[PDB]
């Protein structure tokens, strides 16, 4: 972490600003990926009567 | 008696400009000089042979 402070300070601005990519990064809804899939099931027609 | 003020005293007297951001003396001085066990790895290697 050696840089003139003005330069080192500049890195923090860039580094954190891309930390808000990680607050909404890969979605933890891997179980609810099926709940994304479950939203399309109920508009299935009843073929079998 | 491996005394590390012989390696350090040769690198510290090379002259470099302080106006450069990345300073190639302070990198290698960070690389080796933090010291763990006064450099006893060398004895282990020799012991193992």
């Amino acid at each position: 972490l050696l840089a003139t402070p003005m330069i080192n300070n500049a890195i923090r601005s860039f580094l954190t600003a891309w930390d808000d990519i990680r607050i909404l990064s890969p979605d933890v809804s891997s179980k609810s990926l099926s709940a994304y899939l479950d939203s399309a099931v109920a508009n299935g027609p009843e073929l079998i009567i | 008696v491996l005394d590390p003020t012989v390696l350090t005293n040769a690198i510290t007297t090379i002259s470099e400009s302080t106006t450069q951001t990345i300073s190639p003396i302070s990198e290698i001085l960070r690389l080796l000089q933090p010291m763990g066990n006064d450099y006893a790895a060398f004895w282990k290697c020799i012991a193992s042979w």
